[PDB]
């Protein structure tokens, strides 16, 4: 039961208390995610398109 | 600003669409006139949704009358809130589609066809966002059924990231007009099931029944089912109409899979006229859910529900329709899927309809939907597999194996609703 | 002193956002107007309130926030609202139609269209800053734009401020306060492409606040407004250490330095006491002994779990009001005696202390009554794990039939990314069992 | 209309108690995945509680007190009573014992050897009782070789404790046995006995110079019905119930079961269950627990009481089944879910 860094000032304090001591994705490459999503929703509804062509 | 446009087509379109009309004119405080002269500011806070607003503090239904005869759009100008409608969006044909779906989808139809996408392409360019489109039709006729689906699949074609909705009659033989219904049923269920993202499915012998033995009226008309029909597409859209979301995150929320997209319907209260006694909470949810209160004609307690949306109207405890609602599920849960976790959701809302200090609506897409495309695919195999009536069709320039293909497609989607029943 | 950028995105980070502002202003003694009468120093300052609020020559003082939303009603509230004053057009961002709960929506089909425009009103108030720490992030899990965008929004400021450490406040989905049923995909969803991106999450369970505020406040029926003033109080506690003098959690680096010793369990429990109705009579206020031993009772988490059946990896305690150390540590001690308090071997057993001798504000008319000290628990559990299991196991149940699947294919997602997905939540949940399990 | 799942088949118990609950038409049975459930009776290992107190407008109950394997467990009993200060390294109801981990993976090996050298050295009796919780695998023997070589030949922790020289054998026959007493915890932590317990006895006269034939010294039901020659010839199928052992105690040692047994079986309940309350406790939890527990006791020369260990999914006697599972309903299930004497029970009341 100890307690280390105690400071102090005038509106609050603060302080530790030891009980028992122990024992990414490039710019680039989220450009390609984002278009990547998109083609495949064009080429969805290229195909709805297709459909309603038929 | 998500504005709805609203579409109606043939006689049972046009005469439900109207009363309609009717019905949340009043919810809103809009006179024939188009005034408004309610005393909340609930009324108009989503009043955008339905109505254009016109010079003078006009409010215009988004709506778009269709048909191939003049008969009974004559009737809705003559109507009670006949005014209300914007002239120019009375779209009609002479010659009628003789209650036949090739009639409205392939020749008469399609000859007035660009001239109603004229008018919707008109009032989508006023709206500032586009939520998505709502048809009111049958199934058993000629114009609703047969030039509503090809409305729909020219609509999708044209807005294919929008929302589609319809309240769509199903024709039975006990409430019917010609033999040839389920011919026209079932040509257009195939189109729903590939185009619309939300069909409600409005069953005439369940009006009918609903009617005569809850309602108590001896001859039922018309007229009647359409009053239900109307405190139904009421009690629906409340969601909609009134703080409290969208089309697309209701379907993004009901539909598991993109073909059962079929609800069934419910509304509460049904009383005969004992008429002025106050309803309880729990009244309100034992009626709601039970299959009487339905207007599917399909037992629920047949299938399984995949979801369930209610909607509670007027000033009531809201945790005691908490506690009402956990009780029926809590209570049932044999009904419920389980691989689709809480697909119980309740909303309130605090201004009731008309007439009714509270009231229910219930949508509910389940398995069950699936006897009634049974009756449809029973009637329709006992007349095509004698090649009876088909001339009709045939004379307009369609063949045989168009319907032999519109029923392995019914076939199949009933064979869809039976593995998710298991 | 260095500056802190709040962003709020979906609803639910909109108007807790709004809750927050308002309760720091309330807090800093700053008016609707942006005036703030204790600033001697017109239009300019670096004390410890100017790390979240700029300053203009005519004396006003500006959050360092920015809003987001895919839908205009929610942001709307905030253009005409109380604060409407506090912030500039450029702070609020809306689009016309949100995602529709579909993460997919969010983080692909909107947020393409949108990110740049984000990310060009966040370089402006980065532009403000002289020596910027990182972002604190508020969104849901359940929405389409609180989730998928705010995904892509994490991925994107990791690549644009790679040196600047972010936290998240993140809803966890409830259903008794949702009309949603696929925000169990969302939320697997966001966490899986948001885990690398953050330096540290408070989650709150909607479930937790809304039983707080039944129980503790006397709410039949909470409403959003409720669940967020009373979210805004522990939000507000966590973040005291940034905008007042200290020496305990004093810049963003700080939380993960204390709370997180290993990078991807970076979700601490918080836990709040006390929770006093303001309707009621007049309540006898509560010793540092009843509020601190309160931080070790379910009721009072933030996330609704036992950590009795978990080790401990960090512990703050963080007080506001009439406290000294020592009836901290005598109460600290009397609890150790009790309760059951398990440490990782590799970690030591000890609680890092945080006392703030101003206590708790309440928003005039709220539900929260004025107490003379309150505390809030920031502890690294093991047994938070158990939100990720039930969160996994609805995933599970609906995604074997594919359920609502084709709407996020149709958004140009893959299904792939479902399972991806998954398998990196059950490498998280097999993290916290190697952590806490013997 | 109470729901509940079935997620342990092979619990005869609540087998039972499903087939009473629904016979009052009152409870419903629904699938074992289920989530809207009012009562669990869940699987043995691994029951997922933290799915537990999360469904809106539900109470939920399940039978089994989370981390209560601290109890029911070899190693993790001997851990508790060594380290719990409310229990003391110097508890006196308890056999000596010490964990002793295979030498092919903390560990008592040395301390054992200590304390079996002393026994040695002082001509004192060096029994000793080597077993696990992965057995049907038991070992006694009086060498301390013998005992560590048993384990490092197998790969889970074991435990080794004395082995009670001198137990109480009933006459005639001079055979040994064991005290079976079934407890039951309800949600709000009251420890509820059950009236009647069965002395599992030893069909076989207890041999003290040949502990190789394990079918003296041994007093399981199983054993006893398999490697047992006399099984059933004292008693039916080696079960005496507290009437008859009670009247025995009389004729013989002029002495009643209550006071020369049950005060002390009774101290020792209260004693391991007041010990790990504050850890299983589900008072101020979002769910709610109970469980069943099966107490072994062994009985000396001395009349002096030896827990043997606790389990946590036990089984009952085939006479009482019905009296105690309706007992199960009572206290335990209708007592949070109410329906449309003279208890069965002995309540053993306590500071919370
Ligand atoms: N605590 C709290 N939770 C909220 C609030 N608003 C919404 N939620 C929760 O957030 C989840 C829904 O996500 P939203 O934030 O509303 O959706 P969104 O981020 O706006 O994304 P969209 O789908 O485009 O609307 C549900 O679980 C709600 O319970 C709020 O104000 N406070
Ligand atoms: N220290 C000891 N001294 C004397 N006998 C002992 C003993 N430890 C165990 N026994 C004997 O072992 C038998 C019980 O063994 P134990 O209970 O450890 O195995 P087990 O747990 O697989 C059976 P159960 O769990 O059903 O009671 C009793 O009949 C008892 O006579
Ligand atoms: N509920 C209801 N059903 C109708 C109404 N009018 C017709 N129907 C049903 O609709 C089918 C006939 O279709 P109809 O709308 O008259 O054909 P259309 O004018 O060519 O579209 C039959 O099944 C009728 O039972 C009506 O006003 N209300
Ligand atoms: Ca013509
Ligand atoms: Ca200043
Ligand atoms: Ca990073
Ligand atoms: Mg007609
Ligand atoms: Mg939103
Ligand atoms: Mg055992």
């Amino acid at each position: 039961m100890e307690v280390i860094e105690l400071n102090k000032c005038t509106s609050g304090q603060s302080f530790e208390v030891i009980l028992k001591p122990p024992s990414d994705p490039s710019l680039e490459e989220i450009q390609k995610k984002l278009e990547a999503a998109e083609e495949r929703r064009k080429y969805q509804e290229a195909e709805l398109l297709k459909h309603l062509a038929e | 600003m998500r504005e709805i446009v609203h579409i109606q087509a043939g006689q049972c379109g046009n005469q439900i669409g109207a009363k309609f009309w009717e019905v949340i004119s009043d919810e809103h405080g809009i006179d024939p006139t188009g005034s408004y002269h309610g005393d909340s500011d609930l009324q108009l806070e989503r009043i955008n949704v339905y109505y254009n607003e016109a010079t003078g503090n006009k409010y215009v239904p988004r709506a778009i009358l269709v048909d191939l005869e003049p008969g009974t759009m004559d009737s809705v100008r003559s109507g009670p809130f006949g005014q209300i409608f914007r002239p120019d969006n009375f779209v009609f044909g002479q010659s009628g589609a003789g209650n036949n779906w090739a009639k409205g989808h392939y020749t008469e139809g399609a000859e007035l066809v660009d001239s109603v996408l004229d008018v919707v392409r008109k009032e989508s360019e006023s709206c500032d966002c586009l939520q998505g489109f709502q048809l009111t039709h049958s199934l058993g006729g000629g114009t609703g059924s047969g030039m509503g689906t090809l409305l729909i699949s020219k609509i999708r074609e044209e807005y294919p990231d929008r929302i589609m909705n319809t309240f769509s009659v199903m024709p039975s033989p006990k409430v019917s007009d010609t033999v040839v219904e389920p011919y026209n049923a079932t040509l257009s269920v195939h189109q729903l099931v590939e185009n619309t993202d939300e069909t409600y499915c409005i069953d005439n012998e369940a009006l009918y029944d609903i009617c005569f033995r809850t309602l108590k009226l001896t001859t039922p008309t018309y007229g009647d089912l359409n009053h239900l029909v109307s405190a139904t597409m009421s009690g629906v859209t409340t969601c909609l109409r009134f703080p409290g979301a969208d089309l697309r995150k209701l379907a993004v929320n009901m539909v598991p899979f993109p073909r059962l997209h079929f609800f069934m319907p419910g509304f509460a209260p049904l009383t005969s006229r004992q008429q002025y006694r106050a309803l309880t909470v729990p009244e309100l949810t034992q009626q709601m859910f039970d299959s009487k209160n339905m207007m599917a004609a399909c037992d629920p307690r047949h299938g399984r529900y995949l979801t369930v949306a209610a909607i509670f109207r007027g000033r009531m405890s809201m945790k005691e329709v908490d506690e009402q609602m956990l009780n029926v599920q809590n209570k049932n849960s044999s009904y419920f899927v389980e691989w689709i976790p809480n697909n119980v959701k309740t909303a309130v809302c605090d201004i009731p309809p008309r007439g009714l200090k509270m009231s229910a609506t219930f949508i509910g897409n389940s398995t069950a939907i699936q006897e009634l495309f049974k009756r449809i695919s029973e009637q329709f195999t006992a007349m095509f597999r004698r090649k009876a009536f088909l001339h009709w069709y045939t004379g307009e320039g369609m063949d045989e194996m168009e319907f032999t293909e519109a029923e392995s497609n019914m076939n199949d989607l009933v064979s869809e609703y039976q593995q998710y029943q298991d | 002193m260095r500056e802190c950028i709040s962003i709020h995105v979906g609803q639910a980070g909109v108007q807790i956002g709004n809750a927050c502002w308002e309760l720091y202003c309330l807090e800093h003694g700053i008016q609707p107007d942006g005036q703030m009468p204790s600033d001697k120093t017109i239009g300019g300052g670096d004390d410890s309130f100017n790390t979240f609020f700029s300053e203009t020559g005519a004396g006003k003082h500006v959050p360092r926030a920015v809003f987001v939303d895919l839908e205009p009603t929610v942001i709307d509230e905030v253009r005409t609202g109380t604060y409407r004053q506090l912030f500039h057009p450029e702070q609020l961002i809306t689009g016309k139609e949100d995602a529709a709960n579909n993460y997919a929506r969010g983080h692909y089909t909107i947020g393409k269209e949108i990110i740049d425009l984000v990310l060009d009103r966040i370089r402006k108030l980065a532009d403000q800053c002289t020596g910027l720490q990182g972002f604190l992030v508020f969104h849901s899990f359940g929405g389409g734009t609180g989730s998928g965008f705010t995904s892509l929004l994490m991925e994107r400021l990791s690549v644009d401020y790679g040196k600047k450490s972010k936290l998240e406040f993140s809803i966890y989905p409830a259903p008794q306060v949702s009309t949603a049923v696929v925000e169990p995909y969302n939320s697997i969803l966001t966490t899986h492409t948001t885990l690398e991106h953050s330096d540290c999450a408070f989650m709150v369970d909607n479930e937790a606040i809304y039983d707080i505020c039944r129980r503790n406040l006397d709410i039949e029926r909470p409403t959003y407004t409720n669940l967020n003033r009373l979210i805004s109080q522990i939000v507000s506690s966590i973040t005291a250490s940034l905008r007042f003098d200290g020496a305990l959690n004093v810049d963003l680096t700080e939380f993960q330095t204390n709370l997180v010793p290993y990078p991807r369990i970076h979700f601490p429990l918080a836990t709040y006491a006390p929770v006093i109705s303001a309707e009621k009579a007049y309540h006898e206020q509560l010793s540092v002994a009843e509020i601190t031993n309160a931080c070790f009772e379910p009721a009072n988490q933030m996330v609704k779990c036992d950590p009795r059946h978990g080790k401990y990896m960090a512990c703050c305690l963080l007080y506001r009001g009439d406290v000294v150390p020592k009836d901290v540590n005598a109460a600290i001690a009397t609890i150790k005696t009790k309760r059951s308090i398990q440490f990782v071997d590799w970690c030591p057993t000890g609680f890092k202390v945080g006392i703030n001798y101003q206590p708790p504000t309440v928003v005039p008319g709220g539900d929260l009554a004025k107490v003379q000290r309150a505390v809030c628990m920031l502890s690294n559990t093991t047994a938070i794990a158990e939100a990720w299991a039930r969160l996994d196991h609805k995933f599970d149940l609906m995604y074997a039939k594919r359920a609502f699947v084709h709407w996020y294919v149709g958004e140009g997602m893959e299904e792939g990314e479902f399972s991806e997905a998954r398998e990196d939540m059950a490498a998280l949940e097999k993290d916290y069992e190697e952590v806490g399990v013997d | 209309m109470y729901t509940f799942v079935v997620r342990d088949e092979n619990s005869s118990v609540y087998a039972e108690v499903s087939r009473l609950l629904l016979a009052t038409g009152q409870w419903k049975r629904l699938r074992k995945d289920n989530p809207r459930f009012n009562l669990m009776l869940g699987e043995r290992n691994r029951l997922p509680f933290g799915r537990l107190g999360h469904e809106p407008g539900l109470v939920q109950l399940v039978n089994y007190y989370r981390g209560a394997d601290k109890l029911c467990r070899k190693a993790s009993l001997v851990k508790l009573i060594k380290t719990s200060p409310e229990l003391s390294e110097s508890c006196t109801w308890f056999p000596e014992s010490y964990v002793i981990y295979p030498t092919n993976l903390t560990d008592e090996r040395e301390v054992f050897l200590a304390a079996y050298n002393r026994r040695r050295e002082g001509r004192e009796g060096n029994v000793w009782i080597a077993k696990s919780s992965a057995g049907a695998g038991i070992l006694i023997s009086s060498e301390a070789s013998e005992l560590l070589d048993f384990i490092d030949e197998q790969g889970q922790v074991h435990v080794i404790q004395k082995y009670l020289e001198k137990p109480l054998l009933l006459e005639p026959g001079h055979r040994k046995f064991d005290i079976r007493s079934w407890v039951l915890v309800d949600h709000l932590y009251n420890i509820y006995l059950y009236r009647e317990g069965v002395l599992r006895t030893s069909s076989e006269p207890y041999n003290s110079a040949n502990f190789q034939d394990k079918t003296c010294h041994l007093t399981n039901h199983c054993i006893q019905k398999e490697y047992s020659k006399n099984y059933g010839r004292y008693e039916e199928g080696n079960e005496m119930f507290f009437e008859e052992f009670n009247q025995y105690l009389m004729d013989a040692l002029n002495t009643t079961l209550e006071n020369s047994i049950l005060l002390q079986i009774k101290h020792i309940i209260r004693s391991c269950l007041m010990c790990i309350e504050p850890a299983i406790s589900t008072k101020h939890l979002h769910y709610q627990s109970f469980q069943l527990f099966g107490f072994d006791f062994m009985v000396d020369e001395e009349l002096k009481v030896w827990l043997i260990e606790v389990n946590g999914a036990p089984a009952c006697a085939q006479k009482l089944y019905a009296e105690l599972c309706q007992g199960i309903v009572d206290v335990a299930i209708s007592s949070v879910f109410p329906l449309a004497p003279t208890s069965i029970f002995i309540k053993l009341h306590h500071h919370h």
